[PDB]
């Protein structure tokens, strides 16, 4: 297929890549124990000028 | 702990006269996060003011909240005979550590 014929004469061909593909998935966020207040900022009584 | 206090302990006034309730705080409470409700008996509480000033839906817009630091205010402008139940503060955040006050009662 790379050649893009049927016949192959004597000769090495490079033909693909090879690649490790990965196992698993990894996370890794920091260690936060807040959640963000947001509530002040879209839930308030009366926005700013 | 934040400590929520009311005034006055039992308020009295007859319907169509201006009723001004107190909450106090042992610290600064952020006027975001004070929240009023109106507890009839036999009832569960109904949240009347989130936010220290905004009121919560099917609210009427005779009540009124206002404050910061360690003062806040929930005033009634015009009494009317539903307006008659126990009152509370609560102080809460985005932590899980919230407070109430001990009630203060509006009676004929
Ligand atoms: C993250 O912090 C909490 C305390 O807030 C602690 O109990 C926990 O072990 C910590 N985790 C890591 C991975 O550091």
């Amino acid at each position: 297929c790379t050649l893009k014929s049927f016949t192959v004469e004597k000769g090495i061909y490079q033909t693909s890549n090879f690649r490790v593909q990965p196992t698993e998935s990894i996370v890794r966020f920091p260690n936060i124990t807040n959640l963000c207040p947001f509530g002040e900022v879209f839930n308030a009584t009366r926005f700013a000028s | 702990a934040i400590r929520m206090t009311q005034s006055p302990g039992t308020l009295s006034l007859s319907p169509g006269e201006r009723a001004t309730l107190s909450c106090r705080a042992s610290q600064s409470v952020s006027s975001s996060y004070l929240a009023w409700y109106q507890q009839k008996p036999g009832q569960a509480p109904r949240l009347l003011i989130y936010g220290a000033s905004s009121r919560a839906t099917g609210i009427p817009d005779r009540f009124s909240g206002s404050g910061s630091g360690t003062d806040f205010t929930l005033t009634i402008s015009r009494l009317e005979p539903e307006d008659f139940a126990v009152y509370y503060c609560q102080q809460y955040g985005t932590s899980p550590s919230w407070t109430f006050g001990q009630g203060t009662k509006v009676e004929i």
